[PDB]
Parts: C-alpha cells; structure tokens; sequence
C-alpha cells in the first residue's frame, strides 16, 4: 500500500523506517513468500514461486 | 437475520477468496484504507458483507452472508492493522455484481432458504401410535430399539424400516459423528450441535475438502440431503492427494488427529495475513522439506515448522512441526493445507 | 401436460368411531370416520342400520361428540388435517338428510411446531371450551359460546413440551386438563386449571412427581369417581389426588396397549385394544360405603379375546363392541358372558372390507374378457391378504402374513407373491413361528441352498422371514413357498422372459441386511422358473448392494443396486452378465421405463431421466429434476411427462421441456401439475377396470383408496376447469371449507394452488344435482367442439360429457 519491503512484503509507512528494517534481511537466501515462509535467493524465483499460489 | 427468498445489496471486501460456509469463522487482517473504513462502517448497520464461493478468475455463483463479531485494532510501524473475524450467516445465490468507484464490490443476491423436512414417517404415522412417538432417549440395542419404533409404520409402505434410517436425520449423525471422534479425542458428545441444520454446517467446514465439494455442498439445501453427502465422503474418500498433480497421495484419513481444542482442522492465519485450514496428521508421504525448522509465528506454541512440498509437481502441501522441547507428543507431526489437498477414492 | 383424477374405489380403512346421539336424541348412533368420509349409522338390535355418508374436504383428524348446556341432539367437532375447524349438526326435515355447518373456521398458526404425538382435540365435560393440542409449548383454546360461529381462540404457553396424552377430567371445579409429559428427569404426569377469564394457566389440583417410563395413554375416570388411569408398557395406575392405585398385569406384557374405550357412563369398565389385536376388559373395582360415598378398590384385567389390529373400538349396546381397523377388516364382535370352551368371550358377527394398506398391485385380465381385475397385497401382519377387485366386486384371499410385492405370469396361470412373516428366536438355534400362516402352510417348499455369503446373537426379539409364494390364480392355494436366505430381505420382484430363452421366470433382488451395517454392502438376483409344480432355482448373481427395484427392459434385465443402474444379459449358458453401468448420485429407489427412456428415483423426490442408447450400448442422462421432499411413488405417464407421489398426499407431474432451446434448459424437468390428493400412494399401475381421455394408470393407497389418473386435451382441460369453478359455487361443502383450499398443494411449511389436475369427483358430481342448479353452472360457458366457433354450453351437452368420462372407472 505504500514501502513495501522487497524481501517479507512488510509494508511500512515512510520509506525511512523500510530502511531501517531492510538492514535485517541479511541472509545467503532473504525473500520470503508471504503464504509458505518458503525462501528463495532471487527476486524473481520468489515472484515465480509466488505466482503458483 | 435477513428475509427468506429476499434480495438484498452487501458489501463484498475484495481480498476475501474462502468459500464460508454458515457458521463457520472467516479471520482477516486488513492493511488498505478503503476496506479498514469499510469494515468500520459494517460495524455499526448490520456488520454483514458477502462472501463470494467462486468456481476461479472472478466467476461466483453462490456465497454467504458474513457477521462481523471480533474487531482489533493494532497501529504498529507507523501501518494501521486491523484484524477481524467473521461468521458465515446466510447462503445466497447471486444476482449482479456491480463493482464500486472506492473498490469494494457490492451484490444483489437472493437469500436462499433453509429446506427443513418433516419426519419420512410423519405422513403415515397411525393416530393410535402417535401416542408412542416420544421415546425416553439415551448403545446399540438402544439404536435397535430406536428404528424398530421410530420407522414401525413402514409395514404401511413399500419400504423396510431400515431404508428409512438411511434418510433418518438423528441415525445420520450418530454415524457421522461416530468418526468425527476418530479424529479428536477432546470431542465430547456435547461439543456438537443438536440441530439437523447447524450440525450439518459444522461438518461441512470441518472435513478437509477441496473447494468444489465444498461448493457442492453449499448448493444442497435440504439438511438430510447434506449430511448424507458428507457421511458419504467420509467413507468414500480415505485418501488425501496433492490437487496438483491429482495422483501424488500425501496422507489418508487413518493419520487424521486433533493436536488443539479447536478439533482437527482449523484456520490459522499467517504473519502476513493470509489463512490456512490446517488439518493435522501423523504420518505424510511424497513431501520435501524446504529449510531447517523456525519458530517464528508457530501455530501450535512448543512445535518448530519447516515448508513441506509435493515431491512431483513442487506444489505447497503445508508444513512439518517438531518438538522444541522433548517431553512432548506428538514429537512430530505434519500440518496439511486445505487449498492443497484432494480427496480421492482409492 | 394435463391430468384428471378421480376415485375408483373410496377410503376402506377406518380411523375414528365415536357414539352418541347425533340424530335423534333418542337414537344411539355410531359414526365412522374413513379419512375424507363420514358414515352415519344407528345401533338397533339386529346390527347397524346405515342413515348418511358424506364427504369432506379434509382429511378427518379429530371427531367428538358433545352436547352444549340447551341443545336438542349432540353436536359434532371435527377438525381436519389441514386444522380446519368445524362444528356440524344433523337436519333432517321429512327425508331431505343434511349436516348444516353450525360453527367453523381454521385454526392454524404461521408459528409453531406440530408436535410429535399428533394433533389432540379435547372437549370439557361441561362443553365449555374445545382443547387443542397442535404444536409444541402452546395450547388452543376455542371457548364455546352460542355467538361464537367463527371459532375463534386463543393461545397458553405451556411449559414441559413434548406432551404424550392429555385430556380433560371430570367432576371438577375449573377446567381441567390432565397431562403426561416427558422431560429429562422422566415421564411424569400434571393438572392444569384452565381460566377462560384470564386466558392462562392456574395451578392444578395434583401433580405426580414420576410414572412408569412408558406410559401413553390418559384416560379420564368419569363423575362416580373422578381422576386418570394411566397406561403403558408394563403398568395400569390410576390417580385422583391422594388416591393411587397400580397394577402390573403379566397379561398385557407381551404387547401395547394402543387403544380404550369406556364401556357405561359410570366408568368402571374400560375396553383396550393392543398392537396385535388383543382385546381386553379394564374393571374398577368400586367399593360401596356407609355414608354415600364410593371407593375404588383395585384395578383388574382379564382378557376377551381377539380381533383385528383395532385402531380404535367403541361400545355399541347389548354385547356388541365396533372394531375400526387400519390394518384388516373392521368387525362387529360379540361378548358373552360364558367364555367358550377355547377361553374367549368374544364372536365375530360382521366383517367389513377394508383394501388398506394397498402396498402392491397389479392388473390381470383373469377372465380373459379384456376387462381386467386388480390384485394386490393388502394389510399387514395376520391381516395380511390378496383382494382381487372387479367391476365393484372384492374377492379376499387371507394370508395371516404381510404380502408386500406380487406379479402374475400367465404361462403357470399363477401368481408369484413376496411375503414376510415375523418370528421369535427360540431357545435352541433356530426360529418359532407366531401363527401358522401362507408361508407355512403350502403343497410343496424349499429353502436357499445359496451359501453365496459365509463369513449378531440374536436373543429373543423378532425377525423377518421372508418368502416367494406362489399362488394359484383359480384357487389362490398357495402351491410353493420358497423360503430365503437368514438375514436375506427380498426387495424386488418381476415375471418376465429374457434374451433368446422362451421360459417365463421369477425373478427377485434381494439384500443382506446386518443390523450391524447401515447400508447394505450385499445382494442377490435369483431366477426360478417354476415349471412342473416345482419351483427351482435357475442361476444366481450376487450383487455388492441392495437390490431395490428390477425392470424387464426390452429382454434384457435392468436393476438398481444401491446408487447404480445396472443393464443385465441372458446368456444361453443361462446366466446374468453385466452390460452396461449407470452410477449415479441419487439412491436408485424408484424404477420405471417405457421404450429407451428410464426413470430413475429416490426417496426424496430426485427425479432423473436416463435413455438407453442402442448404438453405444451405455446410459444417457438426459434431463433432471431435484426438490427435496419425500416421494413414495412415481410412474411413467408418457415418453414426455412423469407423475408423483409426494408428501404430504400430493400428486406431481413434471415433463420434458418443449421451450428448449439451450442445453441447460433441456436438462431440466418443468412441474407442470400439483394437486392435493389427500391419500399417500404406495403404487401405480397402468390397466383399467372397463372395456375422450388418453391412458389409464391406477394407484392404491394405504387408506384403501383406488385412484384413477388419465390425460385431457387442451381443450378439455380448459373447459372443466371452469366447471371447478362453477360447480364449487353451487355445492354446500360439510365444513364450509373452500374446494381451492382443500386441493391447494400443501407441505408442513408451503402451500401452493393446484395445477394441471381436475377433480374428478368434483366433475362427476355434476349429474348428482339438480337442473336449476344445472343450469345455472352452465350459464355462459363457451365451448370448443368441433366447428371452430366455440358456442355457448347447454347443460344437456354437459351431461354427456361428463357421462362419458365416468365410463372410465
Ligand atoms: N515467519 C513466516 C514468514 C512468512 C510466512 C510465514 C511465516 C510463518 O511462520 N508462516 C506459517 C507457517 C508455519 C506455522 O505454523 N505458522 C505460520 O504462521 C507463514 O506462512
Ligand atoms: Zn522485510
Ligand atoms: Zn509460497
Ligand atoms: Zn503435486
């Protein structure tokens, strides 16, 4: 709806605190699919994945 | 309460993609302005909105009334949550449509009618016997008892005593709930209702069917008609496959256990609002696992999850729990996804 | 489509007797109720002398008799099962016999549950006020006054709902109502004081804290004495304050107590009636004293004797007891004072006819005249028998056994009849018989030697065994009884010849009934031929379900097993092999079929329509129609419309939609016809009783009714509807009810007007009345005879139209 975080889908409301949390992510695999937690490396093996929901 | 056979216009909240069956709960969480207030102004007038059960793309047919009774607000991250939780009311089979300039689609259904039958006796039944009709209740000589009396004036039709039993409202749910006690033993015989009507729209939202069962059976009106069809997938129907692939079994009924209160199939809702009927069984095959297990967000306080997967079509199938602690059981256990599974018969 | 019904052979069963003096205050009249009839007799000393029968458009659910403080003669209460509410009086002026409506109006409530004992209607000794038992927690109360002829009335909340019996007691000083009542700390029993001032309830003179567990029936001790007796399974009380009395006679152990009767005004001797036609006499033993009061003693029964399943008694005079059957013949019995050297004081003096239940029939032309006579399996239980109706002339062929499916096969000039009796688990392995009986009883007999199923305890509760009998058709001598497998339950049978074999058979599908199972996983179709006096088995195919409902369909044998429509093959190896399978959804209950097309449907008014397909060897659906509601019988009345028999004592037709244009629209079946019959049909037959109207398909009913349904043109349909109208204008109806009202289709939660279906007992009286009324039902009335100008009606065109269409029954 508004910042969302590229990697859980958490939206924050200004794009400061998006950064402040976007810090947490670091991992070898950091995107998570909002529906199974499954994880993923890439952006868009996660947005793939997400689509067979 | 709305009318029977009347048309009325409810609000219909977008994201919303469960077939609700009356009675059951539909949890939400809501993060967009245009449906918080929605939910706000429900809140105040009627507090129903409308439940599509769609066939998918956007085509629905029939649906179901939903009341708002649960309202929490929580403004963490500077983002306005607010998660609700509904109950399915009334089944409506709609009539248009019409979406709305904010986003919220409105409907005009028509508000189905609940069908309740009389006795199959109560048409013959002879006058010097209605006398005999009350029987001091509650086995299985009880149950013996309870046809030869209840049906004795079938020796006036075509039919036998025990062809009526099988259209016998109270006999149909003995037998359903017979194995609803197979899969949760926290089940007392009290725990279900005494309607026909409600008791049959329990079960509906407790066995782990897909959604074309499920609209299936939204379509039966008749309560006799609906516990029948449900007695009858819980006999036919042992085995639970990936939807998928449509011939990869992942659990059969035999596993089917109550792990919470909330018997063996509930919706749990995840961090990011999205909600799962989990159903919960022992053992389950042809699965891979995906990561080392978490506990953030666990369902079931104590247990550990980890992703679980179709091993043939990569499709989600649901999650395998693990003790976090070691005096615990069961140590293991799998919850299955609802939207995942198939019922089969072998 | 459009259909015409009418009656061929009227209500035979009884379900109400009451006495009194209806007509003359000083006759003694006894009246019968026969569902929609009314019988009038007066007790003389040879027997009954008949005065009045008459017909309502209701079906009878409550008739007392009762005398208002002022009143010449008695006057009469009805109330039907619709709850329309009258009160009637006889008028005789010279020889002109008429019941004039002295009150009447309807009692129904939009709210409340009909309650599960039935509708109850008790009236005050005092004929102060009407009680009405008709739904659960509430109470009507219609107060007697000369200027109510509305009857209006009004409403008491009861607590305690599931009521048993209730009735109103004597020698009080309100109102009162005596009740027995179930709630979850036992069955007890409570008075209440009705206050037709504060329109309520006041407190009662006495309330029994707990009673036998069973007890059913109330009965109100009269003015000698006052108070209850109290019946049930094991025990007899009596109750009046701080008085009680019990007894437990062995005697009446073995079976229920289902019906009473007060023999003198003085209430000391009772008549009882059980389920398997005992009769006993209940005494009170009255106890003189000093000072002018009486006491009672202790309660005694003795037993008189037997009868036929009484659904209800009543006392004539002079010895004489008027037995109402459901399930036999009605009778006239005699009591003597001296037992008879076998232990009974009771003599049959009469019987009467009573077809009811019909549950099977068919027509056969007997005599070979093609006029055509009509057997069914009528009665239950040692009431069992054949009636063989002809034009209305009824031969009767006892059996002492329930007969439950026939069928006739020409070739062996015989009858193949399924029967059950009831037996007791006897000490050693085996079974005992009850009564000797048409299955006992035969020239020859045979045992299943099947052993198809190898692999319960009985205790000493009764069983069903079941038999094909066959009779014969000159003597109905029952030449064979073939005896099935234990725990076998035949289902189906037909007479018929299969593929290439010129043999008849038998042929009977079965299914193994456990009590364990709910739904049978086991069946049989076995084939007899039955050829040199001998019946013998020709193969058998065992089946994994219920056998419900068999068919000859174009020499070839169709079945239903549980939800499968299955299509069967005579090999010459002579033997049945599967071709074809239709699973469906529905319960494959009902079976009927006409040329390719096979109707299919289940006990809740699924209707289905498969064709055979020749070329493809397979089943086609090819229209639909569900509407949840009970069924109990459906027949085929042309490739294009199918009729019904639906709750409660309807009739349906649905067709074959001509307006399809669209697939959807094709695959559903349109109602066309609904129609209040007042009867529950258990059978349909095509035949005819005789030598306009197109078909002919009869039914019985379980009252004893034969039915006759037939198919109008257009043109014909049109003009008799208008003649409903007219006619309905003219004829004084009993109750004063509303002809529209009675056959308005009519469910516990809808009602609809009829449709599509003519009365023909309504049509058929229009020659009964006279030519002012004549002519004024034809006054304007415009007419489609063959020149297209359709002129006015005379009414003596009428009478031959109408003439013509009693010549089809
Ligand atoms: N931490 C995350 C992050 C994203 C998605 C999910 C979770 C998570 O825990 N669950 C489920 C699966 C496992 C479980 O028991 N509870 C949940 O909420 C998710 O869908
Ligand atoms: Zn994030
Ligand atoms: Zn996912
Ligand atoms: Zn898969």
């Amino acid at each position: 709806y508004k910042h969302k975080c590229k990697y859980c889908s958490k939206v924050f409301g200004t794009d400061s605190s998006l950064q402040i949390h976007l810090r947490s992510h670091t991992g070898e695999r950091p995107f998570v699919c909002s529906v199974c937690g499954h994880r993923f490396t890439t952006k868009g093996n996660l947005k793939v994945h997400f689509h067979r929901h | 309460l709305h009318d029977d056979d009347s048309c009325q216009v409810i609000p219909v909240l977008p994201q919303v993609m469960m077939i609700l069956i009356p009675g059951q709960t539909l949890p939400l969480q809501l993060f967009h302005p245009q449906e918080v207030s929605m939910v706000r102004n429900l809140i105040q007038k009627d507090r129903t909105f409308a439940v599509l059960a769609y066939s998918q793309e956007r085509e629905a047919q029939f649906g179901t009334t939903a009341e708002i009774y649960a309202y929490r607000e929580e403004q963490d991250f500077g983002i306005e949550i607010v998660k609700v939780k509904a109950i399915g009311r009334q089944r409506f089979k709609v009539l248009e449509l019409r979406t709305q300039s904010d986003g919220i689609q409105q409907a005009k259904v028509q508000i189905l009618p609940e069908c309740v039958l009389p006795s199959t006796m109560s048409a013959v039944q002879l006058e010097s016997l209605n006398k005999c009709q009350i029987f001091p209740s509650k086995s299985y000589k009880w149950w013996q008892k309870y046809q030869k009396r209840k049906f004795h004036c079938a020796n006036l039709t075509s039919w036998p005593r025990w062809l009526y039993s099988l259209y016998d409202a109270e006999t149909l749910m003995d037998r359903i709930k017979k194995q609803l006690r197979e899969w949760d033993e926290n089940l007392k015989d009290d725990s279900l209702p005494s309607n026909p009507i409600d008791f049959s729209y329990r079960v509906a939202a407790c066995l782990p069917i897909d959604d074309v069962l499920r609209i299936q059976l939204l379509k039966i009106g008749s309560a006799i008609q609906r516990l029948r069809c449900e007695l009858d997938i819980m006999n036919k129907c042992t085995s639970l496959c990936c939807k998928q692939c449509q011939e990869t079994e992942i659990t059969t009924k035999n596993e089917i256990f109550s792990l919470s209160l909330c018997g063996p199939m509930a919706a749990y809702v995840n961090p990011h609002g999205y909600v799962h009927e989990t159903l919960t069984v022992y053992k389950a095959c042809n699965l891979n696992l995906i990561g080392r297990p978490s506990t953030e967000h666990s369902w079931f306080p104590g247990y550990a999850w980890t992703v679980a997967q179709c091993k043939i079509c990569a499709s989600h199938i649901g999650w395998k729990f693990t003790a976090t602690k070691k005096d615990m059981s069961p140590q293991k256990f799998w919850g299955l996804t609802r939207s995942a599974l198939l019922p089969t018969i072998p | 489509s459009y259909n015409y019904v009418v009656t061929a052979q009227k209500p035979t069963a009884v379900n109400g007797c009451v006495t009194g003096h209806f007509t003359s205050a000083e006759d003694l009249n006894l009246l019968i109720a026969k569902n929609t009839r009314l019988e009038i007799y007066v007790v003389t000393a040879e027997g009954l002398r008949p005065v009045k029968e008459v017909g309502m458009y209701g079906k009878i659910a409550v008739m007392e008799l009762f005398r208002p403080k002022g009143e010449s003669k008695d006057l009469l209460f009805i109330l039907t099962a619709k709850y329309n509410a009258c009160i009637l009086e006889y008028k005789q002026s010279g020889e002109s016999i008429d019941i004039i409506t002295r009150a009447h109006g309807n009692v129904q409530d939009r709210i409340g549950r009909p309650s599960e004992t039935g509708i109850i209607g008790i009236i005050d000794p005092e004929c102060r006020m009407i009680g009405l038992r008709l739904y659960d927690g509430l109470f009507k109360v219609i107060p007697l006054d000369r200027d109510n002829k509305e009857l209006k009335a009004f409403n008491i909340r009861l607590e305690e709902l599931h009521v048993i019996d209730v009735k109103f007691l004597y020698g009080c000083q309100a109102p009162t109502i005596c009740f027995v009542y179930q709630d979850p700390q036992g069955r007890h029993v409570k008075t209440y004081e009705v206050s037709l001032r504060e329109k309520e309830f006041n407190k009662g003179p006495w309330k029994q804290e707990n009673v036998e567990a069973e007890a059913s029936m109330v009965i109100a001790v009269p003015e000698p004495f006052g108070g209850a007796i109290i019946i049930g399974q094991e025990s007899i009380t009596y109750h009046n304050g701080d008085k009680y009395l019990a007894i437990a006679p062995p005697i009446i152990k073995q079976s229920t107590i289902v019906c009473h009767n007060r023999v003198d005004p003085n209430g000391s001797r009772y008549l009882l009636g059980d389920m398997e036609g005992r009769l006993f006499m209940l005494l009170l033993e009255k106890e003189e004293q000093m000072d002018g009061t009486v006491t009672l003693k202790d309660l005694r029964v003795e037993l008189l004797g037997e009868t036929s399943i009484a659904e209800c008694l009543t006392y004539l005079d002079n010895g004489v007891v008027f037995v109402g059957s459901r399930l036999g013949d009605s009778q006239l019995v005699k009591l003597n004072v001296d037992s008879n050297e076998q232990g009974s004081y009771v003599v049959a003096m009469e019987t009467f006819t009573n077809l009811g239940p019909i549950v099977d029939m068919c027509v056969v032309d007997l005599e070979r005249q093609g006029q055509g006579q009509l057997v069914t399996c009528s009665g239950a239980f040692k009431e069992g028998s054949l009636r063989i109706i002809r034009n209305l002339h009824i031969r009767t062929v006892p059996l002492y056994e329930s007969p439950r499916k026939i069928c006739y096969q020409e070739v062996s000039q015989c009858f193949g009849v399924l029967s059950s009796r009831i037996e007791v688990q006897d000490t050693s392995g085996g079974t005992t018989a009850l009564r000797p009986s048409a299955s006992t009883q035969a020239l020859s007999s045979s045992v299943s030697s099947s052993k198809l199923f190898s692999s319960e305890t009985s205790f000493g509760e009764e069983v069903e065994v079941h038999n094909l009998l066959i009779i014969d058709q000159h003597t109905f001598e029952v030449l064979h009884a073939h005896q099935f497998l234990q725990n076998e339950y035949a289902l189906s049978l037909v007479s018929c010849k299969l593929g290439k074999d010129p043999n008849t058979y038998f042929i009977v599908g079965t299914a193994m009934v456990y009590p364990e199972e709910a739904e049978p996983k086991q069946g049989r179709i076995v084939v007899f031929q039955y050829s040199d006096g001998k019946l013998q088995t020709v193969a058998e195919k065992e089946v994994k379900g219920a056998v419900y409902s068999m068919v000859e369909f174009n020499g070839k044998l169709l079945a239903s097993i549980n939800s499968t429509v299955r299509l069967y093959e005579w090999t010459t190896e002579k033997e049945l092999r599967t071709e074809c399978n239709h699973y469906n959804n529905i319960m494959a209950l009902y079976l009927k079929t006409k040329g390719d097309f096979i109707l299919v449907g289940d006990l809740m008014r699924s209707v289905l329509l498969l064709a055979y397909k020749p070329m493809e060897g397979n089943f086609e659906e090819i229209a639909r129609d569900f509407n949840p509601n009970w069924m109990s019988a459906v027949e085929i009345l042309d490739d294009d419309n199918f009729l019904g028999a639906e709750n409660a004592f309807n009739l349906f037709v649905c067709q074959k939609d001509s307006a399809a244009t669209t697939d959807e629209e094709r695959q559903h079946l349109q109602e066309v016809g609904l129609f209040h019959l007042g009867e529950f049909v258990n059978v349909f037959c095509h035949g005819s009783l005789v030598m306009p109207t197109q078909g002919s398909v009869l039914f019985g009913t379980v009252n004893g009714m034969i039915g006759l349904v037939t198919s109008l043109s257009e043109s014909w349909y049109n003009l008799l509807l208008d003649m409903q109208n007219r006619l309905n204008k003219v004829i004084k109806s009993v109750g004063k009810i509303e002809h529209s009202f009675w056959r308005s289709f009519h469910t516990e939660r809808k009602t609809e007007p009829a449709t599509g279906f003519i009365d023909g007992d309504l049509i058929e009286s229009f020659l009964d009345i006279s030519r002012p009324k004549m002519q004024e039902v034809v006054a304007n009335l415009q007419y489609d005879d063959g020149s297209g100008m359709k002129r006015e009606a005379t009414a003596d065109d009428l009478i031959k139209v109408v003439e013509e269409l009693t010549r089809i029954h």
